[PDB]
């Protein structure tokens, strides 16, 4: 069937900036396509349809235009309650199909993310698991990448990597990593490392515990 | 031919409008000394008395320089010593003449005999219904007839078309609809569609099941549908619409169709294969609806009070767009620039020459429209002026005359500049 | 008369090959007069319609999606303004935020009007409350972790409320059909251990509220 295809997941911007968010048809649709906001929690809401027309309501700033294949969304003058996720749909021709989405993301200077990693409790070890936590906060932009290396040996199996969206207060990003572990697999190693490799740092900041010394 | 037709066409255009303003001048007393056509450097100058006519490089404009326009000479031929009203009816002269241009060539169009498609005068009949659009969706079953909107009653395609785009242009949103069928005027509350930037009803007239033309290299050209054959049904099928031929074919999606073809009083079960074309997946079969045409002449009189309506209703119609426009109705990249303009008359000259008569008929109705606005270096703003003088009974003052001048020599300018990028714009896609 | 107003239910926790019945209450328009549909939500993914219905002036006919043709049933009510869907066979992929919506009346069915939306979950796992454990070792950083509990929600304080600045709460993630979700908040270095810091999370599918005080350990 006819698939909208939507490159960008994630786009940049500042407010009063002018974005553009790209729609990629799989054929001819000619105009009859619609496009869509949705903010977290809430239902989405019909903005332009026809390519160009905007809906009745919706503010001068929302602008659609494209023809064919390579339809296009742009936003002059973004506003702060514009944060949310935009979308296009095809009408041409059955089955009704929508795109992935568009996620705006708000730019800001980089920071270094604050690495804390935690040992597994006496409760959790006593239950027969043992967990490993990593805390990755407050870093910008959200590319990072994770290794949980123990005793110099990849432990890539047992991760459980999740990161939150972008912060409406600091628009910043931030990260849970746990290892998880049977308990005769925790205590025949000595030290745990959770080092993190970001753009931030030509050479990733490391924290890391040793067993042994407590 | 397109460039040397829109060439032909500016400067006749501003030969009307300058001619009329130098006979309305020459009707009163006055010196006519630079008859320039557009600007730049003069081509070539003639020289017959007092009036000195000259032809410039550059077509774009055109102005004319009387004597003692605004001088303080007081000599009687001098311009600046004539009535307040004469100066006035000196100004209106040229959007007079234009106006009367495009009467006198819309009442020739109309006499000598104008071309439009037979549906567009037959009785509103609805062949066929887009699916899932506003007709279908309030409930218009295929052959109905809409006797009325809103509202102007409507009898032809178009009055239907004419009383859309007024609706439109009003911005009216909910409109009551007599449509009748079997003797029943069931009134239905429609949406107007914004006609403007060119979503329609999703109406269709009849349309009779004849091909007029097909694709050279097309696989119904290489099995041999030759233009000029009507086609009796497909696959058996009974067909009477060449919409209905339409969908059957969309519907096909690459399925071999037996088309039973009558070859002008013969059956022939021609077998094709109209597969999924690989330009966009899409059904393929390279031919041409049949379109009819019937030439209209009226009679002379009557072609002049026709003319003289749509005159006025083409007064309107712009002067409703100026309305829009200066209230944000309208995007302003609708403006014809000069390059625009020159694009459409090279498509009206590869139309033909009735076409480009007519469209240069509405052009210069466009033209003589835009020069009355009120604006300084315009050939509205000197009628404000001569007025304001007139009523107040002493001339402007002369700083705030070289102030209003100057402020209207830049806006003009500003907005020349916005017209020709909006101009580039359009060519860029 | 009233805004355009449509309100879902239906939704909740289903185990897989069942079936059941979502509905759509409408207000504020002409019920018979607009397309509803259900186009669906999934969570962190592409919208996908499911089925259409037309106008009374249409015949009341129905379009699905190829996919879900004999698997989902679409229909309205035959003297109020709701609208139901009725699924049977249920998979685990048909757990979504499900949507009924109204169209509008331009060229081709597009949505003008959305409804809060029901959230389905299909699975045959058994509810578990969670099992909460701290996480201790300027500015300081601690966290509670909340594992192997179904299904969502749930919700995590700091401090009863009183501990808001700083506090990260992260997404859960399934594993072997047990969630893991963890917090971190981060204070003063002056200002813990010398007041107590206390996590209390809630699950109210099995009416569980923990308190769980951080104490510092031995490393
Ligand atoms: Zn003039």
């Amino acid at each position: 069937d006819i698939v909208m295809t939507q490159s960008h997941k994630f786009m940049s911007t500042s407010v009063g900036d002018r974005v553009s968010i790209t729609c990629k048809a799989s054929q001819d649709v000619g105009t009859d396509v619609a496009w869509y906001q949705q903010k977290p929690g809430q239902s989405p809401k019909l903005l332009i349809y026809w390519a160009s027309i905007r809906h009745t309501g919706v503010p001068d700033r929302f602008t659609g235009s494209g023809s064919g294949t390579d339809f296009t969304l742009t936003i002059s003058n973004v506003q702060s309650e514009d944060l949310a996720d935009y979308f296009c749909q095809q009408y041409s021709s059955y089955p009704l199909t929508f795109g992935a989405g568009t996620k705006l993301e708000l730019e800001r200077a980089d920071a270094a993310p604050t690495v804390s990693i935690f040992p597994p409790s006496s409760e959790q070890l006593t239950s027969g698991g043992a967990s490993v936590v990593c805390f990755l906060n407050n870093f910008y932009p959200k590319d990072i990448n994770v290794k949980w290396k123990i005793d110099g040996s990849e432990r890539q199996n047992g991760v459980l990597n999740s990161w939150t969206d972008q912060d409406s207060k600091d628009s910043t990003y931030s990260m849970s990593s746990t290892l998880t572990l049977t308990k005769d697999e925790y205590e025949r190693h000595n030290s745990y490392t959770c080092e993190a490799t970001h753009k931030t740092s030509t050479s990733p900041i490391v924290k890391s515990f040793n067993r042994n010394e407590c | 031919m397109g460039l040397i037709a829109f060439l032909i066409l500016i400067g006749v255009l501003v030969w009307v409008h300058q001619f009329g303003h130098f006979l309305m001048a020459k009707l009163f007393r006055v010196k006519v000394e630079i008859f320039s056509i557009g600007f730049g450097p003069p081509i070539f100058r003639r020289q017959w008395g007092e009036t000195v006519y000259q032809i410039a490089a550059l077509p774009l404009g055109g102005y004319v320089k009387l004597y003692g326009e605004e001088e303080n000479v007081h000599d009687p031929r001098a311009f600046s010593t004539k009535k307040p009203w004469q100066k006035i009816l000196i100004a209106l002269g040229g959007p007079l003449f234009n106006f009367l241009f495009t009467i006198l060539v819309f009442a020739l169009v109309y006499t000598a005999g104008v071309e439009v498609p037979k549906y567009l005068k037959e009785p509103v009949v609805v062949g066929y219904v887009q699916r899932d659009s506003i007709a279908q969706k309030i409930g218009i079953k295929p052959g109905d007839k809409i006797i009325k909107i809103n509202g102007y009653e409507v009898r032809t395609w178009e009055d239907l078309r004419d009383a859309l785009i007024r609706l439109s242009l009003d911005g009216v949103k909910e409109t009551t609809l007599f449509l009748e069928r079997n003797g029943e005027v069931l009134h239905l509350t429609i949406k107007v569609p914004n006609v403007q930037k060119g979503e329609e009803l999703g109406i269709a007239p009849l349309v009779k099941p004849v091909v007029g033309g097909v694709k050279k290299g097309s696989p119904a050209d290489q099995v041999g549908i030759k233009p000029g054959d009507l086609i009796l049904e497909v696959n058996g099928k009974k067909i009477n619409t060449w919409y209905e031929l339409v969908e059957e074919v969309r519907k096909s999606q690459g399925k071999a169709i037996k088309l039973k073809i009558l070859r002008n009083g013969k059956m022939i079960e021609k077998e094709l294969i109209p597969a999924k074309d690989p330009k966009t997946g899409t059904y393929f079969i390279g031919l041409f609806p049949k379109t009819e045409t019937v030439v209209e002449k009226k009679p002379f009189g009557e072609a002049l009070a026709s003319a003289v309506n749509r005159t006025w209703e083409l007064t309107v119609l712009t002067l409703k767009t100026i309305a829009g426009l200066i209230t944000g109705k309208v995007s302003f990249q609708t403006l014809g620039g000069p390059i625009a303009i020159a694009q459409i008359a090279g498509q009206a000259a590869q139309s033909g020459f009735i076409p480009y008569l007519v469209m240069m008929a509405f052009i210069s109705l466009q033209l003589g429209i835009f020069n009355l606005i009120p604006l300084p270096i315009l050939d509205g703003g000197l009628i404000l002026l001569f007025a304001i003088e007139w009523l107040r009974g002493r001339p402007l003052p002369e700083k705030f005359k070289e102030y209003w001048q100057r402020v209207g020599l830049a806006i003009i300018i500003t907005l020349t500049i916005f017209v020709f990028i909006n101009d580039i714009l359009r060519l860029l896609r | 008369g009233s805004e355009v107003k449509l309100v879902e239910s239906g939704g909740g926790l289903v185990q897989p090959g069942g079936s059941l019945r979502l509905s759509c209450v409408t207000s504020g328009f002409t019920f018979t007069d607009y397309y509803m549909s259900w186009v669906r939500q999934p969570p962190g993914k592409a919208l996908e319609w499911l089925a259409f219905i037309r106008n009374k002036v249409n015949g009341y006919t129905t379009e699905y999606r190829a996919s879900v043709k004999g698997r989902f049933t679409i229909s309205r009510d035959s003297s109020q303004s709701i609208l139901y869907l009725q699924v049977n066979t249920l998979r685990a992929e048909d757990s979504a935020t499900y949507y009924c919506a109204r169209d509008r009346g331009g060229n081709g069915v597009y949505f003008d009007y959305w409804g809060q939306g029901t959230t389905l979950t299909v699975s045959s796992a058994k509810t578990t409350p969670p099992s909460v454990y701290p996480l201790a070792p300027s500015m300081v950083t601690l966290g509670c972790l909340v594992k192997g509990y179904f299904p969502e929600p749930v919700t995590v304080t700091w401090n009863s409320g009183s501990l808001s600045s700083g506090v990260h709460t992260f997404p859960a993630v399934l594993q072997s059909d047990l969630y893991t979700l963890s917090s971190s908040v981060t204070v003063p270095s002056s200002t813990w251990p010398s007041e107590t810091v206390t996590c209390n999370v809630a699950h109210p599918a099995s009416s569980t509220k923990v308190d769980k005080k951080i104490v510092p350990r031995d490393c």
